[PDB]
């Protein structure tokens, strides 16, 4: 019944708060529960006899036999009756006259609620230190659970400021978004300063017993780190203290904006599955990924740590500053900071090149699901979210990695210092206020017209259209024998139908930089037509072209087989001609087109013969993830043989070449990227065989064994050297790595040496650590799919898994399957093998014997099974003689 | 005069001793030779073990062990 | 209708033939075919108007309008119709008048029969030498399949005088029982002399082109062996005939009868699947058993071949001169040949304690199919057995080894000496004659009643009938406390139902010999009661018992838990005082017992402590047969990594002994039991992870590598060495060692190597055998289910060869399960691990979604699975808890 | 006098030389020393490779190798 305004899922728009004033009292003492009281005050803009507000799950206490009581700022309101609402999640307060336009009125309210365990709202958090069990309350309130803690408009465009004032033990300490008003005078009372103008989901307090590090930048702004006391003390906050000035700086400079506020505190949790909230002027993270060891923690961590700082503190000007209007526009905000990121780590960390892994980690990640027909666009009708599952169904992958994706090829296009004074210009028009993505672009727009020298084949908004309405990307195609140049709607599927209709009919009009042989040619753009033809496209016998410079369009690039012929022979004649982010991309849009039948595989294959002189990074990686799907497939036949051969010619000189830079590996490169490419080198070499490797690892973990205090091992190659030694080993490896993660008190290490167990080639060593695996006291619930994965990483334990995974399916179900996403994840990751017929009717048999979302997994992994069949079906003899050619 | 030279010397991948080139030399001809031990982290709070004991000889300061020398630094 | 004659199954008692003239000609050339003529001469004992002689599958021409023409030796018959009954495979004539008493008549016949593939009767077998393919033309017609090749009456009792004549081709040459009566004069034509008085079952006839190395003993006894001219150029042949002469001579004392014929020639065929027949005078054995190559043959092989040779000679006096009156008698005739083989081979080869090994060969093998409640007895009524397959149903293991095992019992307790006085006066008494086993009974009696000196409890018949009356072996029960001595039937399975009934209600008369503290004793016998007493049994706290001395005796012991530990704590002291056919025996009753809930499986435990000072090869292998079931149902849990290391530490001093005595594995010792106990040291070192035995067997590879021409490892090593460095190795070992057996053209270098094959570790080496496993022209059809059940036997390998078992059920099924036994085999094989419920249910399933033979094979499997469930589910703790003490 | 001694060599499990006992020794006080090499089947059909090489010396009649030597006989 929408007639009746309660029943609407959005608010009504007749009346706007200005300020709050908000107590609270938790009572970690438990039946956990906190009690609290509220002040709400408004503007009436339409008269009105009702007055609507957000309230989930609050017990109030009667005032004059209602549950809140109304005064104006004086014609009283008679409360005729209040009631809640549990559906939409309202509080309704029926008023015997109407509201008098042009005044304000002030709510006061007393409410007590829970202190639960689910990260929603105002919870409690229990961890464990040193042997005795602690408890900490903080506050997760993001999209729409603030309405949890206490009544209010919890709509994002409802904009107030707050008066927060917390009552806790003496024994411990409160932080807030903002600086204390004074000293905190059983119960201590601490009162903090009033917000600015904010929103409902960006605040923030947290009640716990707390040791932080802090400093204070030129600037003026009061750093701090929060965590526990043990680790503040063993110094695990230095490398975040000393990384958030600069980055602060940066974000000044580039936003061409101060600081809004005058404190920026970080606190780390030991238990946050959200990974990181960006709350203005406190922001948390999970402890893992915030503080840094430098005695036990690797490069990929280090990495971590500065880019998650950077994405945070990105929001304290986009999206905190300048807030979305609705949750429909959530991918301007999220991408924006998914793109601005590396930027800040990059001014960090000068020498780490961090902005060419984006591409590695956003750009390749998203274009796996992006090429499905169940995609879906990036931006939607704000009238097609209203319910709050409708609203946390817009955080996804799609939202982060292709809007960072798009926007990074609008500032390409658009050069970077008017994309700069654009979002300047942007961020000081609408301070404190809300926005659509229209005003950025007509801002971008006015910066564009306003200067000669950049011209563009249409307005902004005209082309983000293309790529902001419809879904997927498209694929480019050369001819350079006449130089024409089309595009089509790329699909991984080539049998797919797409029933998603476009108004564009998927046509996009797309900015295509280019080279000749070396030489930068003229900027060209495809002006959303099917077919176009030009000469900066045609090549003589001599010449070739390669498009997607550095990648930064969102499209694949598709030549004539001449073409990629030139380019193999470039390749392997001087490979410092082509940047190494194209040497990437040549391996990857070959493997990606070879999937969708439209080169033969024998080209992908061809594609990869450059990587016996190759030292970097990028390029490694890139034909290690496309080969994981041949290794999967091919593990277990006769293709197993060559392939591996050929992966060890191809890998024998680069390792070579870091033992000769390593010196018999004692001193290991100091660069991100050098790092990255000598763990790359040891793992692939010990993976295929190499002697050199085996030895290494054997000799190393000799020295480990030796002296267990002392680990002399390097953290970045432990995880290879343990796995290796494990696997040629025996029963002794394995005891000793296991008896080392009975007593692991840190969670990388224990990750790792859980990791290395998995790696044993004997059955009963593999049954006996399955067996494990039901004990909570040797292995936590938390990691128990994970391990259960890895052992099915092992060509020996995939039976053994699948076995253990189908003589337990009630228990893993209850205890996986209930409300999380890792059973789903474990059932995918323990089928990906199946290849023939006869797995096919096992799982079949499997799943007519066993008929909620674990018949949607079995049949998903049907269909998969069913793809994997016809590929190896189609591909198996022409890869085992490419393999055997070329090893 | 009297030189002196602190050598680092750590224990390769393969089990072999090799001469760090963070190895220090003061000169305030008699040479003074001190050894120092460590790990991957670079710290030499270790006495040198009878494996990776190295004496410093002599222009290019190198560090002869029980099978070879290794150059260090050079005093030029 | 038993009222016709032709009806019955057995052949009627009037007529009796005196001689036959049977001539042959085979015609080789191809549809093969072979023609000949007969002629019969009879004598009426009874008064009868009708002739049946046996005919099965001949065509014959018609003479005077009828198959066979029939005259006196003259009232000459009219025959009134001549008909073939194919049911009981018969020829019957009917005459118009009854035939005369006491007058003799002769019947001749023109036949025409058919050379088939299959071996019985005169067929053909076809065989490769060199390039091309090769046809030879013989007869394998024991029991009733003389019937095939001429009319006959083909019962044993029926004996008569035989004319054989053939005709060949002048390429070919012929042999027969009897040496030709002189030259033979594009077709030829043999004659041979005339047998002796035999019977049909033992002739022979041979066409074929074969060359001989002959030799004549100095008793005048031309001794030929006869092969393929390529073997008999190499010299394979040479042994045989080395070792032909002594087991004759010893056979001419023992019998204390000399040789009934002139000549003795001996034939191997290359494919005979019956292994060998002792057709007399000319005895046929399969090449793989007869021949013997001193550069590829290793000691079990030579074993083999005189153990096969003395068994096949003991024929030509017990079972040829003197033959069974029906087949219900066969366990007398085979099981004498199966216990006197040894005592032949003894004479042979003096120095290789050949006596000892009967045991581990016979009764152990057989005490394990007669603890089951559906063995059946020795003896039975000849009126149970009447048809031809009842008649082929008698040829069993039981008969032959337990036939073996109670005439050697009735042997040791009737002393040498006596036991062949009455051997040889049975074999005097009725020499070309028919005999039953009271006769042989009554002639050990008389012997026994003409000396004073031994003394029985009762006849030798009496004491026989409990021992071939009733199925099974008693378990003697000794208390040492108050020396009381019980005997129960003994069963494997404790829960197991007997329904055949007894006359005796499972009671023996007892042979019983002991020791006290290595003392002997004086000799006691069980009356066939329940319980008895007796003084000989009872022990103080200082000495000890032991029973069945060199296990001459077919039953088990079980002792109090005092006596079994005065036993082990000697054991511990000094070996040499038990004998080492005890030390065994203790072993392999303690499990049995263990086996069957009587006592403790730590007590079987206990007594394998002493091995680790043994240096003899029968404690050794009985331990090993014993725990072999415990490495099938704990090779895939906790309880596999103790249990090696036990064995290891049990194994490890036992090599040491001979790298001393081999001094470095260049010297090998020449005696049979030092050799097998090499083997059985290197071969369980090796399969422990001994470190020594693996650098051993990678070196010995290498060096067979360097120089594939000349093989540098001994022939006993050869297996060890090739499946120890393929499981260490890769696939460059593997691909050395499938070319290798690629280019074999021997048959045992062939079988080793095929054998290594399946020791892989790799999960796509092993499926790439499985796909190689398909193909003919790779793998023989007649190896395909050995080397499955190989690739079976590897841990790894388990659940491959059950997948590709369930995968291919139909292709196996058409080709290995329509006449043979091989598919039982094959599926008892790859099923013996399935100890758990999962691995049940999927077999339930299986069986279920495949619904002849293959159903009987699955339910036993499913017993098996519940059997194998129960006594895991009973037994891991402590079996656990064991070898982690003791190991 | 001119005594000959017949040295019998084989390559043992382990890869090591190994002096047979079925050497043979000569006498019809210089000594000549002819090796000889062979299989498990005791053939010594073979010259002594440069691995397999010994020299008969000297009461017991031994043959010294690159790196030990074994006792072969007793001229007793
Ligand atoms: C929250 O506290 C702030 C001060 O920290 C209050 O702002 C003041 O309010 C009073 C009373 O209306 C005004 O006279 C002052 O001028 C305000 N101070 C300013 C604007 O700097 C604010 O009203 C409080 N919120 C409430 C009561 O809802
Ligand atoms: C991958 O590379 C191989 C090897 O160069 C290509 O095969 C060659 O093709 C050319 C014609 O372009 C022939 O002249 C050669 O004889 C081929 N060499 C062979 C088969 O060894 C192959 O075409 C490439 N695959 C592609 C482009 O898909
Ligand atoms: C088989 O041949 C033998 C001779 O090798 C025949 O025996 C002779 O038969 C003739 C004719 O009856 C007698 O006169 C001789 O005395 C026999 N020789 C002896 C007994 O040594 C025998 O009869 C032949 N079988 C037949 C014809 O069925
Ligand atoms: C197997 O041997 C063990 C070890 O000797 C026996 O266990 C011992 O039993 C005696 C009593 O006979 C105790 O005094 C010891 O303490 C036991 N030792 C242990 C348990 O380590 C065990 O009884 C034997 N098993 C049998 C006879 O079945
Ligand atoms: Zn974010
Ligand atoms: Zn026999």
């Amino acid at each position: 019944d929408q007639s009746k305004p309660w029943n609407v899922y959005r608010l009504p728009k007749t009346l706007i708060p200005d300020s709050y004033n908000v107590t609270l009292r938790p009572y970690l003492t438990p039946l956990y529960v906190f009690t609290g009281t509220n002040i709400v005050r408004f503007t009436c803009k339409e008269s009105t006899n009702i007055v609507i507000i957000h309230s989930k799950r609050l017990n109030y206490t009667s005032h004059q036999g209602h549950m809140v009581a109304l005064s104006g700022v004086h014609p009283q309101p008679v409360i005729v009756r209040t009631e809640l609402v549990e559906l939409t999640e309202y509080l309704v307060v029926h008023l015997q006259e109407p509201l008098v336009a042009g005044r304000q009125y002030e709510m006061n309210s007393e409410f007590q609620g829970e202190l639960a365990d689910d990260l929603a709202g105002f919870y409690r958090s229990e961890y464990m230190e040193n042997g005795v069990k602690k408890v900490l309350a903080t506050t997760h309130m993001q999209a729409t659970e603030a309405r949890k803690s206490f009544p209010c408009f919890d709509e994002p465009a409802m904009k107030a400021t707050f008066n927060i004032t917390i009552i806790h033990p003496n024994n411990l300490v409160a932080l807030s978004n903002m600086l204390p008003r004074g000293p905190s005078v059983t119960w201590k009372v601490t009162e903090f300063e009033t917000t600015p103008i904010m929103s409902t989901y960006l605040l923030a307090y947290i009640v716990s017993e707390f040791s932080y590090v802090e400093t204070r930048a030129p600037s003026g702004v009061l750093i701090r780190i929060w965590a526990r006391p043990s680790a503040i003390n063993q110094g695990h906050g230095d490398y975040a203290l000393k990384v958030t000035g600069p980055i602060l700086d940066f974000f000044s400079q580039h936003y061409d904006t101060p600081y809004p506020l005058n404190k920026s505190d970080q606190i780390a949790l030991p238990d946050f599955n959200a990974g990181a909230m960006e709350n203005w002027g406190l922001v948390t993270y999970r402890e893992s990924a915030l503080l840094y060891d430098r005695q036990s923690s690797s490069s990929g961590n280090q990495e971590r740590v500065v880019t998650v700082i950077a994405h945070e503190l990105a929001h304290q000007w986009f999206g905190n500053l300048v807030t979305l209007e609705w949750w429909n526009d959530l991918w301007l905000n999220e991408g924006f900071a998914s793109y601005v990121e590396y930027l800040g780590a990059d001014f960090a960390e000068p020498t780490w090149n961090l902005k060419d892994l984006m591409v590695l980690n956003d750009v390749y990640r998203v274009m796996a699901v992006d090429a499905l027909a169940s995609s879906h666009p990036l931006s939607t009708p704000a009238s097609e979210i209203n319910t709050p599952a409708q609203i946390s169904e817009v955080f996804d992958s799609i939202s982060y990695s292709k809007g960072a994706s798009v926007l990074r090829m609008l500032s390409n296009f658009l050069t970077e210092d008017l994309f700069k004074m654009g979002i300047a210009s942007y961020l000081h028009t609408y301070k404190y206020g809300n926005t659509i993505y229209l005003n950025l672009w007509e801002h971008l727009q006015q910066v564009v017209d306003k200067q000669p020298t950049i011209k563009l084949p249409d307005t902004v908004s005209a082309i983000m259209d293309r790529w902001i309405l419809q879904m997927g990307f498209p694929v480019i195609t050369v001819d350079t024998q006449t130089g024409t140049i089309s595009q089509q709607h790329f699909l991984l599927d080539p049998q797919s139908v797409v029933t998603r209709p476009s108004q564009f009919n998927y046509l996009w009009i797309v900015p295509i930089s280019s080279v000749r042989s070396g030489s930068p040619q003229a900027h060209y753009w495809l002006p959303g037509v099917e077919k176009a033809q030009n000469d900066l496209f045609k090549t003589t016998a001599n010449d070739w072209v390669l498009l997607n410079l550095n990648v930064t369009g969102y499209y694949l690039v598709n030549y004539d087989n001449e073409n990629w012929k030139k380019i193999q022979t470039q390749l392997q004649t001087d490979l410092s001609v082509i940047p190494v982010i194209n040497r990437a991309q040549v391996i990857h849009d070959a493997f990606n087109l070879a999937s969708a039948q439209k080169v033969p595989v024998t080209l992908a294959l061809n594609n990869t013969l450059f990587l016996i002189q190759e030292t970097e990074y990028m390029p490694w990686q890139a034909a290690l993830s496309s080969l994981s799907y041949f290794k999967l497939m091919f593990d277990r036949s006769e293709v197993y043989g060559p392939m591996k051969r050929y992966l060890k010619k191809q890998v024998t000189p680069l390792f070579n070449h870091f033992e000769r830079v390593t010196k018999n590996w004692t001193d290991h490169p100091q660069t991100l990227m050098d790092q990255y490419s000598e763990i790359n080198a040891v793992s692939t070499a010990c993976s295929y065989g190499v002697p050199e490797c085996e030895k290494l690892a054997a000799t190393l973990f000799a020295q480990w064994k030796k002296n267990p205090q002392n680990n002399p091992i390097h953290p970045n190659l432990r995880s290879t050297v343990y796995c290796n030694a494990i696997a040629q080993g025996g029963e002794e490896e394995w005891n000793f790595v296991w008896e080392q993660f009975l007593k692991a008190e840190l969670v990388n290490e224990a990750d790792k040496l859980r990791g290395a167990l998995a790696c044993s080639n004997q059955v009963w060593i593999l049954n006996r650590f399955l067996s494990y695996t039901l004990d909570p006291n040797l292995i936590r619930k938390q990691d128990v799919t994970s391990t259960l994965s890895s052992i099915s990483s092992n060509v020996v334990g995939q039976t053994l898994v699948w076995d253990f995974v189908q003589s337990n399916w009630k228990k893993l179900f209850q205890d996986y399957g209930t409300g999380s996403f890792s059973f789903s994840n474990l059932i995918q990751a323990v089928t990906r093998r199946f290849s023939t017929e006869f797995e096919l009717q096992q799982l079949e048999q499997f799943k007519k014997n066993n008929m909620g979302s674990a018949t949607r997994a079995l049949e998903q992994a049907l269909e998969k099974t069913k793809a994997n069949l016809k590929w190896v079906k189609e591909n198996k003899d022409v890869v085992l003689r490419w393999f055997t050619e070329n090893s | 005069v009297n030189i002196t030279i602190d050598l680092g010397m750590k224990l390769s991948g393969y089990g072999q001793p090799i001469a760090s080139a963070l190895s220090n030399i003061t000169l305030p001809v008699y040479v003074h030779s001190t050894c120092k031990s460590s790990l991957w982290d670079n710290v030499f709070n270790s006495d040198c073990t009878d494996v990776l004991h190295a004496t410093a000889v002599i222009f290019d300061v190198a560090a002869r062990t029980r099978t070879n020398e290794q150059v260090v630094r050079s005093l030029y």
